Parts: structure tokens; C-alpha cells; sequence
């Protein structure tokens, strides 16, 4: 096993409600939460997973806790509606992981972005060299629609790592009909 | 061998919780555990009196 | 519904709270009057009292 | 057969609701049984008249 803390960053914006990505996009990101919580059950249960959004608020309803059955109950009535702010999402998740219990856990975090965010590349490079001085690899999986080939988050992937800490893997969004498990099959292959 | 003159410092939130707890369960005796800081031999302090659950039988 | 006027209720000493419901309000002397022994006098032991 | 599979996953959601029933039943029940342990095991009971 391995000691880390992955903060699932769901999108509750008003773009995640249609059915281009499979029979609900809510169900698409919900199956994503299913596979990451089962994956951290298959990982070390000493690790912890908590919920957070980037849109409409920074909503903490569960603590970053090693249980996730209550998170599976928190899957329901997510009601995705609001306006995206992922640039506060990185920092709010990072302070949530500076509110942890142990330092031997690593910090490999995922993120789900599904809307056009007003994110300057200077904003996310402040965040990115901040994470260079905060030791966090982030594996973002693009959902929804902002661009068919995301660039700002590609720039964050570029500006997070160098030569040793290349733990930034960006599944850009396939904005046409692509499956529910074919999106998350590549990070469960390689995060 | 030899033992220095001991002292029990309080924090008076201790005494206030004692009176409030014995006021809350007032027709009955209660039991509790005292929290503080082991400073040295000649003094000791209670910094915190926290609630302890009821019994009913004994 | 269980409580009619004049009931034996099992109450704690400390809390003074009703906890049980007792079934009997009797004397043990009345209990000693009860007949369990069942002697044996069949009517053939009685003669001429028809 | 899409609605049949939707109801099949909804059967698992209703099993999660049964697990929520199991949690809010067993946990709350055993906590209130523990309070009834604290209150009801006080076996000397003063009896009285209502």
C-alpha cells in the first residue's frame, strides 16, 4: 500500500446535467466518485478522502476521513448548478490537506473540471509553483465542456512538475459521446 | 527519601464546571476524570474539567 | 393507559422515575388461604347424606 | 432495456437506503438500549402508589 490523501473535486455547476456523456453526467461523475472511493478502499485505509466542489461555493460536507460509506450516501441529490471557480478549488483543497492528521501520507489529488473557468494562466502558475513549494502532484480529469483540448489545465500540468515529480496527468475531455468507465479507465490504468 | 511540598493549581473553569455539573445532576452524585498538566513535584495544575457520563446503578 | 389510580409502580430510588409495573397488592396471609393441597374424599366415603 | 438497468441500479440505491435504515436503526437503537442499561439496571426499585 501507499500513504496519500486524494481530495475528490467534484463539479456542481449547471453544465453537468445533460446526457452526451452517458445516461446522466451526474451519473458519470458519480461513477467516477464510485471508482475513486473503491480505489482508495483498495488502497491503504489509513488514507482519507473528503468531498469538495469548485462551483457555486467551496462545499465541505464530509471531513477528509478514511470512511467513505457516508460519502456514498452523499452521492445523492448533488444538484449540479452554479458557476465554476477551480482556481479557488486548488487552494481550498490544499488547505483542506494542510488540515490533515499525518505527514507520512503523500499528496496526489484528483480534480474534475466541467465548465469554462475564468482562470488566468498566471493564477494557476502562482498555484503551480506554490505546489512546487508545497509538494503536491495533481491528476485532473476533464469532464463537461470548456474546450475539446483544454490548455489552461494543460498549462497547470506543465507548470506543476519538472524532471522528477511528473505526477500531473490530464485526461482532457472527449466532449462527444464517450463512455462512463472509458474516461476513468485511463487513470485507473495510470493516474 | 525526600518529598517537596506539593501544590494543586486550578484554572477555575475547573471549579465552575464542578459547580455546574453538581448543579445539573444535583439530587445524585456524579463521577469524573480531571485533566490538567503534570508540571513538577511541588506543584500540579488542573486546566480542564470535562464532562463524564452518568451511571445509574452505582 | 397502563396507569389507573392506585397502582404499584416500580420507581428508582435515585432518579424517582417509574420503571416497572407490579402485578399484586396482596397480603401473604391471603396467599396462605389458597388451596393447593387437594385431599382425597370421594363421595363413596360419604354415606347417607344423599 | 435501459430503464430495467436503471431500476437495477436503483435496487442497489434502495439497498444503500436499507443500509441507512440499518445504521440509523441499529446505532440509535443500541445507544438508547445503553441508556436503558444505565437507567433500568438499577435493580433496587422503591414501589409506591399512584
Amino acid at each position: 500500500m501507499v500513504l496519500e490523501s486524494t481530495m475528490v473535486c467534484v463539479d456542481n455547476s449547471e453544465y453537468m446535467r445533460n446526457g452526451d456523456f452517458l445516461p446522466t453526467r451526474l451519473q458519470a461523475q458519480q461513477d467516477a466518485v464510485n471508482i475513486v472511493c473503491h480505489s482508495k478502499t483498495r488502497s491503504n485505509p489509513e488514507n482519507n478522502v473528503g468531498l469538495i466542489t469548485l462551483a457555486n461555493d467551496c462545499e465541505v460536507l464530509t471531513t477528509l476521513t478514511p470512511d467513505t460509506g457516508r460519502i456514498l450516501s452523499k452521492l445523492h441529490t448533488v444538484q449540479p448548478k452554479g458557476k465554476i471557480t477551480f482556481c479557488t478549488g486548488i487552494r481550498v483543497a490544499h488547505l483542506a490537506l494542510k488540515h490533515r492528521q499525518g505527514k507520512n501520507h503523500k499528496m496526489r489529488i484528483i480534480a474534475f473540471v466541467g465548465s469554462p473557468v475564468e482562470d488566468n494562466e498566471k493564477d494557476l502558475v502562482k498555484l503551480a509553483k506554490r505546489l512546487k513549494k508545497e509538494k503536491v502532484n495533481v491528476d485532473i480529469i476533464n469532464f463537461g465542456e470548456e474546450e475539446v483540448n483544454t490548455e489552461k489545465l494543460t498549462a497547470f500540468v506543465n507548470t506543476l512538475n519538472g524532471k522528477d515529480g511528473t505526477g500531473s496527468h490530464l485526461v482532457t475531455v472527449p466532449p462527444g459521446p464517450s463512455l462512463a468507465d472509458a474516461l476513468i479507465s485511463s487513470p485507473i490504468l495510470a493516474g | 527519601a525526600v518529598d517537596t511540598a506539593e501544590q494543586v493549581y486550578i484554572s477555575s473553569l475547573a471549579l465552575l464546571k464542578m459547580l455546574k455539573h453538581g448543579r445539573a445532576g444535583v439530587p445524585m452524585e456524579v463521577m469524573g476524570l480531571m485533566l490538567g498538566e503534570f508540571v513538577d513535584d511541588y506543584t500540579v495544575r488542573v486546566i480542564d474539567v470535562f464532562a463524564m457520563p452518568q451511571s445509574g446503578t452505582g | 393507559e397502563k396507569l389507573k389510580p392506585g397502582d404499584l409502580v416500580g420507581v428508582n430510588k435515585d432518579s424517582y422515575l417509574i420503571l416497572e409495573t407490579l402485578p399484586t397488592e396482596y397480603d401473604s396471609r391471603v396467599k396462605a388461604m389458597e388451596v393447593d393441597e387437594r385431599p382425597t374424599e370421594q363421595y363413596s366415603d360419604i354415606g347417607g347424606l344423599d | 432495456r435501459t430503464r430495467l438497468l436503471d431500476s437495477e441500479i436503483k435496487i442497489m440505491k434502495s439497498e444503500v437506503l436499507r443500509v441507512t435504515h440499518e445504521l440509523q436503526a441499529m446505532k440509535d437503537k443500541i445507544k438508547e438500549n445503553s441508556e436503558k442499561i444505565k437507567v433500568n439496571k438499577t435493580l433496587p426499585y422503591l414501589v409506591s402508589n399512584v
